[PDB]
């Protein structure tokens, strides 16, 4: 029992120091297709010009 | 057209509708991998308990 | 000006930037809503389970 | 322990109905705040023009 859960445990600390950083570049994703859609939106601009 | 150029955007149709669908199946990518980034927090926090 | 009166918004400078706080604040407090309900439905789940 | 695990039950169901409303909620202001940034830029195009 002792020698499972440290490992789980161990398992589970690195599952987490992945999520934290797809979390952290989702987040930037964010941003950089709030810029994108910004774009197009200067796309659309440009159409009727 | 000065105009055009010095806003720089190439704005055809094509492009224009190209473009728009890429940020907005990024926008929905990016929407998926927060989702899936707290699906697995909440497994993190399930393990852990 | 007949284009100004197509578009038919009235865009003055003051309500510009008015309008652009009020709606980059709501963006925000909409993002800051969703994570708190999240955070909340995790707790759930972590009673449940 | 029996009445307590009834009792945590009932207590989960309030909660986890009220989030369910918010979350629908938030949805609903996804909703309003992409019109709103849409908004925005109309503005922004009707100062230049």
């Amino acid at each position: 029992s002792h020698k499972q859960l440290a490992t789980e445990q161990y398992r589970h600390v690195e599952m987490a120091r992945e999520l934290a950083e797809q979390s952290g570049a989702s987040s930037d994703l964010e941003t950089d297709h709030q810029a994108a859609s910004d774009h197009l939106n200067l796309v659309q601009t440009a159409m009727r010009q | 057209l000065q105009e055009m150029k010095d806003i720089g955007v190439q704005a055809d149709a094509n492009a224009e509708m190209r473009a728009r669908e890429r940020r907005d199946r990024l926008h929905e990518a990016l929407s998926v991998n927060r989702s899936r980034v707290n699906q697995l927090e909440k497994q993190i926090a399930f393990c852990e308990a």
